[PDB]
């Protein structure tokens, strides 16, 4: 006898393209703007 | 050392009932408070299926007993169809034994 060609069915041989692929993460951080800010009591200029 | 497949991430299943094994008259077991059935899927049986497929080949090579089947209205092509299916199986049972290896060559360190 002869079998010519035969192969397995179905598993890890059909998976070899798809890893799958991974990704990327990031924070999750900010600031605030302070540029407007002055004190809200204010007598010391009255020295004038 | 009770070897699982290397790939295995999980490979147990549990089930629990309160009824114990029961004694039948004429029976052969001792009366006990507890018991376990176990079903194991394993690559090892596949070599025992090569024993049977070699036991197929050795007769088919001699067309031993073959005529008992052709006259029933199925073919010598219908033995080889079913034979080619045992080969796809033998070759896939090998594949699920693999140590997640999908490589082509081997590699060596530094020795003296």
């Amino acid at each position: 006898p002869d079998l010519k060609n035969v192969k397995s069915k179905i598993g890890s041989t059909e998976n070899l393209k798809h890893q799958p692929g991974g990704g990327k993460v990031q924070i999750i951080n900010k600031k605030l703007d302070l540029s407007n800010v002055q004190s809200k009591c204010g007598s010391k200029d009255n020295i004038k | 050392s009770i070897q699982f497949v290397d790939w295995c991430p999980t490979g147990f299943k549990v089930g629990i009932n309160y009824q114990p094994p029961t004694v039948v008259p004429g029976g052969d077991l001792a009366k006990v408070q507890r018991a376990v059935c176990m079903l194991s899927n394993t690559t090892a049986i596949a070599e025992a299926w090569a024993r049977l497929d070699h036991k197929f080949d050795l007769m088919y090579a001699k067309r031993a007993f073959v005529h008992w089947y052709v006259g029933e209205g199925m073919e010598e092509g219908e033995f080889s169809e079913a034979r080619e299916d045992m080969a796809a199986l033998e070759k896939d049972y090998e594949e699920v034994g693999v140590d997640s290896v999908e490589g082509e060559g081997e590699e060596e360190g530094e020795e003296y």
